[PDB]
RNA sequence: UUACGUGGAUAGGGGUACGGUUUUCCACCGUACCGACUAGCAGAGGGCAGUCUGGUGCCAGCAGCUGCGGUAAUUCCAGCUCUGCGAGUUUGCUCCCAUAUUGUUGCAGUUAAAACGCCCGUAGUCUGAAUUGGCCAGCAAUGGUCGUACGU
RNA sequence: AAGCUGAGGCGAAGGCGUCUACCUAGAGGGUUUCUGUCGAUCAAGGGCGAGAGUAGGAGUAUCCAACAGGAUUAGAGACCCUGGUAGUUCCUACCUUAAACGAUGCCGACAGGAGUUUGUCAUUUGUUAAUGGCAGAAUCUUUGGAGAAAUCAUAGUUCUUGGGCU
């Protein structure tokens, strides 16, 4: 029959009482479940084992190996995903780290010189940091392609960048790191306040009070 | 953010806090939205509400009490409360 | 003196890029990869020099002389339309539209040669003329007014001789 | 902070600038010249007349004896082992010979399992050994 | 010893916006308050006042929250209008906001209004 | 199973004249007639296309680095297939980038290498506030008003 | 110079504990005294510098490198035991080093609560106390930021990179 949801926000979902991510964003819900991601965006969001590696817990015998994996979501339009996985087979690890990245999910974008059509670039500088690692993503003039490290780049792509620059420092070989911190760096492109996001508007009804009686009764 | 030939731009816009004036992220799941019933005079609910907001750094410090203090008697929701007296 | 026509990529062995290389070497019938890089270092002249364009004031006389003669230069070889002709439009372009036009191509599109690699057989072997001026040069790059005028050299095409 | 900033301070930042390139290596080794004393004197290769045939064997963990001719140069009348790579070739190589002697590619140091030696032979008696080891030239 | 003032006082404006409060107290000076004027051009402050102590002064700011950074960089490093589009890559975050406050001829004025008035000078710092 | 006896086409490499060419040859640029020999180099554990079959058995050897070889070698020595770049392609030494590992921009110093044992102290670098503005029309350049402070 | 003696005080650090008189220095507080930028940091250069060590006198109780025995051990040049001179104490010249350690250079600003505690002043009769001020000394914490982590109200305000010197 399908998965059932669980929980409020399956809920509305089936129903169909909320259309589109932008409206859990704002509103900044906590996405508990995978199977409302591949039902929102349920088209062109791809899987991409980022990669694989082994790693090794010491035991009175000797050594029970685990498989430590990525995977990353992304769909072209200005979204990414990411988690990462441990098991003991390879399979559990890379369709658990699939589901990880669905649950943890929107990348703001603008302009390099002037403001032409359609946005392909980060708003403005900004670094993630994640242990050893530093990223730093730079805005960049239009037709450049993007330059990064081609595990960073696999997961800008995604992001949906058109053209972009970058800067990286630290221990970079350590590449759970090294995607993490670029995942991170995306993060902080809606923390940085910007001119344009002055004013008030009126604050959005909270899906869960505007539809508190399909809920129940 | 502006196309500049017309139109708007980007997906979503993040809320603002009312105490500190920061941008609510997608992630911080500390943030919160409140609904404050307003009243007729005699207390008597109208049917219309005022939503109050606070970012997950405000809640963090302690300090979102006293926002609602100064924030509800400038709304005009109090009496008293903001502003003295200690002894 | 001289120059650097072509410049050699940064690394030898990634895929993605490889990959994308043949499939612009396929469609456009072409002999080496060097010959995409070339076209790729012609692109980032125009480019560099646009930038930097771009960078000055919106009123500074180094910017109203150079933009108008870059964009005269671009409209001639039939990449920027005049919807598209405004300074910015040059930053994008892609080897994929100054591939087009050169002459290898251009025949192509005329269809005389009847195939990517006929069109290089033909101006190879001395068959095909621009304005009664035979071009044995398979990357002439094509000038849109000029475009018109691609055709039959003479020899065995209009000569008939075996 | 931790350096000088003032506007009129670039002696001390010319100065202090001069001392701390003597803590590089690669400023150090080019500088001190301190290269002269070498037996290659410099040169990537050099030439000169075979001694003999000796045996040198690897480290550890690799068990093999490497087969390395002495080889006195012409230019300074030193004497230095040489490596002589690929099978056969120290058969090819023949006694009080002529060869070019080049270096180990590793820009100095000690490369692979083999210590001491670092010098291979590319020629001999105006040849090549990948020529020889091939086989489309031939010696007399 | 206070070796700068400009590059104290913008400090301590900067600690105020991170934490986001809602005034701050600053010796004061006739830079810091034409440096304060005008960030207040472009509205990224509120409103303050320059009180009297006959003595070297205090400032009251009225923040509004909408202001990231306060730089003060020093020493004064001149600077020439054909030179100057290299400080706004270099200092400033993105291209499409943040200002650069120079002391042109004229007086201290951002990048925006010195280009227009066509006179550079010496630079006193940004904000964004 | 669309690349692995047919079907015809079109060259220039080359050859032989003559016309251009240059002080003279050569070679070039033409014109006409003759026509069914032209690819290597480097690799195929990982960094950065085979777990093929055969020989070798910590021996020969490869290998910048990590490593391979002790009779089952995905790294040796050969064959076959495959890969790269292509009239080019490896190999030495010097040298810049990679390197914010020379740091003005722009590193680091509790424990990884790194804060003089402490105080005075000259050269050196650094040095709090203050001096002719306010007000109106602003889009600026500026132009008015308030203040008259009345020297050459 | 026991006990009093403590995450207590003072001193530039090394360091400083019975009591009395003597000469001497200064930090902190208070100040409707005076001067008016006289300042910060520092190559050279100058002094102070635990304990050991050296030179020459005066001491020589205790403890004690060396040394001498006695045990133990396969051996024991050691650990354990019994004796022991140089040193350990004072005075005059030296030496100039330590895990001389907060393994954290100095001056300056700002950023969070909480109760300890030393000095001193302020308003109160909660006067050997209560609340508050400057200056010390530590501490705690469900706080923010930093860091490779251990952890740190400074190791915070740093790819959102520039207060001043070594």
């Amino acid at each position: 029959g399908g998965w059932q949801p669980r929980t409020k926000l399956g809920r509305l979902v089936k129903s169909g009482k909320i259309k589109s991510i932008e409206e859990i964003f704002y509103h900044a819900i906590p996405i508990k479940e995978a199977e409302i991601v591949e039902h929102l965006l349920g088209e062109d969001l791809k899987d991409e084992i980022m990669k694989i590696m082994p790693v090794q817990k010491q035991t009175r015998a000797g050594q029970r190996t685990r498989f430590k994996a990525i995977a990353a979501v992304g769909d072209g339009k200005g979204h990414i995903g990411l988690g990462i996985k441990t098991a003991a087979e390879v399979a559990n690890a890379i369709k658990g780290a699939t589901i990880y990245a669905k649950l943890s999910i929107p990348v703001r974008r603008g302009y390099w010189g002037n403001k032409i059509g359609l946005p392909h670039t980060v708003p403005n500088t900004v670094t993630g940091k994640c242990g050893s690692i530093r990223m730093r993503l730079i805005p960049a003039p239009r037709g450049s392609g993007i330059v990064a490290g081609t595990a960073a780049k696999k997961l800008l792509t995604m992001a949906g960048f058109e053209d972009l620059f970058t800067s990286s420092l630290g221990h970079t070989k350590t590449t759970f790191n090294f995607l993490v911190a670029t995942y991170k760096a995306m993060e902080e492109t809606f923390k940085f306040l910007t001119p344009d996001q002055w004013e008030d508007r009126a604050f959005e009804e909270h899906p869960f009070v505007k539809n508190s009686d399909w809920l129940h009764g | 953010m502006q196309n500049d030939a017309g139109e708007i731009v980007d997906m979503l816009i993040p809320r603002k806090c009312m105490a500190t004036d920061r941008l609510i992220p997608p992630h911080d799941h500390a943030s919160v939205q409140i609904q404050i019933a307003k009243v007729n005079d005699d207390g008597l609910p109208t049917g219309e509400f005022e939503t109050v907001v606070f970012s997950g750094y405000v809640r963090a410090l302690g300090e979102s009490d006293y926002a609602l203090n100064r924030i509800a008697t400038e709304k005009g929701l109090l009496t008293g409360v903001y502003r003295n007296e200690a002894h | 003196n001289f120059s650097r026509t072509f410049k050699k990529p940064m690394r030898p062995y990634e895929k993605e890029r490889m990959h994308k290389e043949l499939q612009v070497v396929g469609e456009y019938g072409l002999k080496n990869k060097r010959e995409i890089w070339r076209v790729s270092y012609t692109l980032s002249k125009i480019r560099h020099a646009a930038r930097e364009l771009l960078t000055l004031p919106e009123n500074d006389s180094k910017r109203i002389f150079e933009g108008a003669a870059l964009l005269r230069r671009l409209t001639k070889l039939g990449v920027l339309d005049e919807s598209k002709q405004k300074l910015d439009y040059v930053l994008s372009l892609t080897v994929n539209d100054l591939m087009d036009r050169r002459l290898q191509t251009q025949v192509h599109k005329r269809a005389l040669a009847n195939s990517v690699h006929h069109a290089r057989t033909l101006v190879s072997h001395r068959h095909i003329s621009v304005e009664n001026q035979l071009v044995n040069q398979p990357a002439f790059l094509v000038w849109k007014e000029s475009e018109k005028n691609i055709k039959y050299a003479d020899t065995s095409v209009m000569t008939t001789e075996k | 902070k931790s350096k000088a900033c003032g506007r009129l301070a670039a002696r001390k930042l010319r100065l202090a600038h001069k001392s701390n390139l003597w803590a590089s290596n690669a400023y150090r080794r080019s500088l001190g010249t301190s290269i002269y004393k070498t037996p290659l004197e410099g040169t990537s290769m050099a030439s000169g007349i075979v001694v003999g045939k000796v045996a040198v064997e690897a480290k550890q963990p690799n068990s093999a004896i490497r087969k390395a001719v002495r080889v006195q140069l012409k230019k300074n009348s030193k004497v230095v082992t040489a490596f002589v790579p690929r099978d056969g070739s120290l058969r090819l190589i023949d006694d009080n010979d002529r060869v070019l002697i080049a270096g180990m590619g590793r820009s100095g140091r000690s490369v692979g399992d083999l210590p001491g030696c670092r010098f291979k032979v590319i020629k001999v008696a105006g040849f090549s050994l990948l020529a020889l080891w091939l086989g489309k030239k031939e010696k007399p | 010893v206070r070796t700068s003032v400009l590059a104290d006082a913008l400090k301590a404006i900067t600690n105020a916006e991170r934490r986001g409060m809602r005034q701050v107290l600053i010796p004061s000076s006739k830079v810091i308050i034409a440096f304060l004027k005008v960030m207040a051009s472009r509205n990224y402050i509120g409103d303050f006042e320059v009180i009297d102590d006959h003595r070297s002064g205090k400032i009251v700011i009225n923040l509004l929250g909408r202001l990231n950074k306060c730089v003060a960089i020093c020493p004064r490093f001149d600077v020439g209008l054909g030179d100057l589009e290299m400080w706004q890559a270099k200092l400033l975050p993105s291209r499409q906001f943040g200002y650069v406050v120079l002391s042109t001829d004229k007086g201290i004025m951002d990048h925006e209004e010195a280009r227009k008035h066509n006179a550079g000078g010496k630079i006193l710092g940004m904000f964004f």
